[PDB]
């Protein structure tokens, strides 16, 4: 298939062009609500952890299909393990919020404690990548007498104005590992 | 293609199944799937690698230990020139229509 | 929509569970993937 | 009971034959699937019979000596060719195993299309029969010949690396020379291919 | 009744032709997918457990009635006792994706974890013998920081082209066990 | 069908509980068992 | 000028395609014949591109001199193991020559389809437009692309013997290289047959 290939028109080819067939596809693993509606462990801070998803790693799968995106939306769910009773305040609150239990404070429950967080940006969408270290929007901050584990989970999860993704860079022709396969 | 109006070129693309190792040469390349183009006022050239496989899946990687070269070999090769000493011919890569990628996984590299 | 698969309803509301949308006044990719130019541009021969 | 059966241009005839098995399908299963994406070629040539000796039954030879043969074999002919030019092929078998004696002869032979025949044991011989199979007994033929289908996990298979089917041959009762009997039974094989399918065509050597 | 016995097409002989009569049968535990759907104990390794059919012993119901088959399809149930959290990977991922807990991770509880996981191999039916040990088609891997007990159970079991089963061979002419009675 | 015997519906959809089957385009030795020959071949007399 | 000719899996495009010329004929003769009793099979896997280098033009290149290519030629893929298996053949064929240069030389090629092209003179190659051809100008083309039936006194051709068709490639101006031009041009060829019929089958070798 002839084109021309500076216009930027998307321009795909089939096998039919030498007898093949275009078979059926079932693409529901790459959509943008399903891939990244998972837990993914942040290192916490001792006590106060400021809930933004720029703390996701960028090599696990939701920071890097995350930073995939310029624009995005999303709930949150987190699930903590603590000690002490978590408190969590919203966005623009200040942090002496923290320690005071009118605000939304789930008491402590072996192991964890999972619980639904609302978007409260006063921005329509937040940002990956922001002109201007981008500017303090989150969704609010927990603390506690400790916390050992925290695992965000984005759900409604809209993207908006695609970036790069970057695999790992082989040294030889392949990019070589070990998949898991029976000895025998 | 990104050569001048005076430069012609004729490339062929050829897809090498795995089984045997691919060839060298586009006389051996042209008993396989093959498209042949030469250069003019359209500029690019689609060519769609198809999937031929015995299982309907493939896998995306090897572990570490070893496959040879399973999936085949894509081969691009160029038949002739016309003052095209050194101009480039870049190539993209994109996913077809029925393209389809499943079992969701984190390794890890971001 | 994502990741849930449950038949029954869920037992809080929509105003508990979720943030609640505004209207004002997928899915440019979905158009653009979907309006790729898919045959041949020359006169095709054998 | 004489039966004439026919691959391309080739014909069998048999007068002794007690009938066809055919194993695990009657017919074929669906071609043209995801795996290929329409890039499939039906080979109507290699469609024929083809020969091989398989071994000697004499009266030394007791209860659960096998002769085992994977298909495909080394082959000359069209059917050679193809898995030269070819990444992805797909057949059935059309298998007919002749032991020509006389009727003064005795014993017994159990012939069996086995998938993915490994490993075999003693006692498991024992069950042979659960496999499509015919007896050749020489009081009554001297011709079995079973019929069979593609199994595989994949719908296509790569025939330098992967072999699924494999004719045994087990002698379930011993070969007796009663005064009158033939002295030993030479043990032909005729096999051909049914519904060929390849894709994915090879780089030349040339 | 007699026949050709050598044609071996399948002839029944009834109790009708001596003057009987065949009663009825109820053959509800001899079909493949109820046999199979009952856990089976596997012996597991320390940490990491490929998970195939082929751990499971040959002289087990489950392991001798699934090697009855050349071919089968089934989804997995497994229950593991373990330390740690317990980790899932699909079949191809790399043995290096066991270390993320965005693959399916089930936290620890007391006394045990049972999880229900999907056919994710790329082949339409996975073999029990293959010619070519057989190829490396599983149904993932697990790992914890140490499993102890490890159970399979095969479900929407479907099997084809069958093989042989043998029972023990006794020294004398039946073989004899303690059948449970009581004393008195 | 298998060794499954609750009359409630199943609270998780048949998406996130089993694997969900693809069609293209029990059960032979069942044919095969039930095309057995059962009477007699030759001539019943008394 | 974009032309795409397709045969079997095998693409071929072109965007200096003055035409195609059908040589003789448009569509092919009748293939079922009194001669081999309706054993014939169409192999429909060997009617597909193959590719041969066939001069390298130059300047000092003049007027008339030839290379000539029997059809058909040496052949390491499927259908030259055509010719290896049986004994009687039929075919067209589809010869697209190329001679790439770049739109600043100058002559002129005259690419041409002869049948049985056993001796040729000079003086008649100022007729040898009256086959089968097509000329190759650097100023407006660079491929010629011509179609041609079987020709023969018998309906079967037995190839080991005989080759009717043979592409001949004659320098009618001679190459210039005016100061933007390509030094030289080499000239390739790509063949495909076209409605191969195959009668007679060969015993093997092995």
């Amino acid at each position: 298939t002839t084109s021309a290939g500076e216009s930027a028109d998307p321009v795909t080819a089939t096998v039919e062009n030498y007898g093949g067939e275009t078979q059926v596809q079932r693409r529901q693993h790459t959509d943008v609500s399903f891939i990244l509606d998972r837990f993914v462990k942040v290192t916490p801070k001792d006590q106060i952890n400021v809930l933004d998803l720029m703390q996701t790693p960028a090599h696990t799968l939701v920071g890097a299909l995350l930073r995939t995106a310029t624009y995005y939306f999303a709930d949150l769910e987190v699930a903590v393990k603590h000690e002490g009773n978590l408190t969590w305040v919203p966005n623009g609150a200040p942090e002496t919020a923290l320690d005071n239990t009118t605000n939304p404070t789930a008491y402590h429950k072996a192991p964890l404690t999972r619980l639904a967080l609302p978007y409260t940006a006063p921005h329509r969408v937040l940002a990956t990548a922001y002109n201007g270290l981008p500017t303090s929007f989150n969704y609010g901050a927990i603390k506690a007498t400790r916390v050992t584990e925290l695992l965000y989970r984005m759900k409604r999860a809209e993207t908006y104005c695609p970036r790069p993704l970057l695999a790992i860079h082989p040294s030889e022709a392949r990019h070589k590992q070990k998949i898991v396969a029976p000895v025998k | 293609f990104t050569g001048p109006t005076d430069a012609k070129a004729r490339y062929m693309i050829a897809y090498a199944p795995p089984g045997m190792e691919p060839p060298k040469t586009p006389e051996a390349a042209a008993h396989c799937i093959h498209a042949e183009w030469d250069t003019g006022l359209n500029s690019k050239f689609t060519f769609s690698i198809p999937y031929l496989s015995a299982a309907d899946y493939a896998y995306t990687a090897s572990d570490t230990a070893e496959t040879t070269n399973v999936q085949g070999w894509v081969c691009l090769f160029q038949i002739t020139h016309g003052k095209a000493d050194g101009d480039a011919l870049v190539v993209l890569a994109s996913a077809g229509k029925d393209f389809e990628l499943r079992l969701p996984v984190d390794a890890r590299t971001q | 929509s994502g990741n849930t698969g449950s038949i029954i309803n869920n037992y809080y509301m929509q105003q508990y569970q979720n943030s609640m949308d505004t209207q004002l006044g997928n899915d440019w990719f979905s158009k653009l993937a979907s309006s790729a130019f898919s045959g041949l541009f020359g006169a095709l021969l054998a | 009971r004489i039966l004439t059966t026919r691959n391309g241009h080739t014909t069998s005839t048999t007068q002794s034959s007690v009938g066809v098995t055919y194993g695990y399908a009657t017919t074929e299963d669906f071609v043209s699937g995801p795996n290929t994406s329409g890039l499939e070629t039906r080979v109507v040539q290699a469609e024929r019979f083809f020969k091989t000796h398989l071994f000697d039954w004499v009266t030394s030879d007791s209860f659960g000596r096998c002769h085992l043969l994977e298909l495909p074999t080394d082959h000359k002919g069209v059917y050679g060719s193809l898995t030269d030019s070819y990444a992805y092929m797909r057949n059935g078998w059309d298998v007919e195993v002749t032991a020509v004696g006389n009727q003064f002869n005795g014993g017994c032979l159990l012939v069996a299309m086995v998938p993915e025949l490994c490993s075999i044991n003693k006692r498991e011989l024992y069950q042979l029969t659960l496999f499509p199979h015919q007896f050749i007994n020489p009081r009554t033929n001297m011709t079995a010949h079973i019929t069979v289908p593609f199994v595989g996990v994949n719908r296509y298979d790569q025939y330098k690396v992967h072999k699924p089917w494999t004719l045994v041959v087990m002698v379930v009762a011993p070969l007796t020379v009663n005064t009158e009997g033939a002295p030993q039974i030479k043990v032909y094989a005729n096999i051909a291919p049914t519904n060929v399918h390849v894709a994915g065509e090879f780089p030349s050597k040339e």
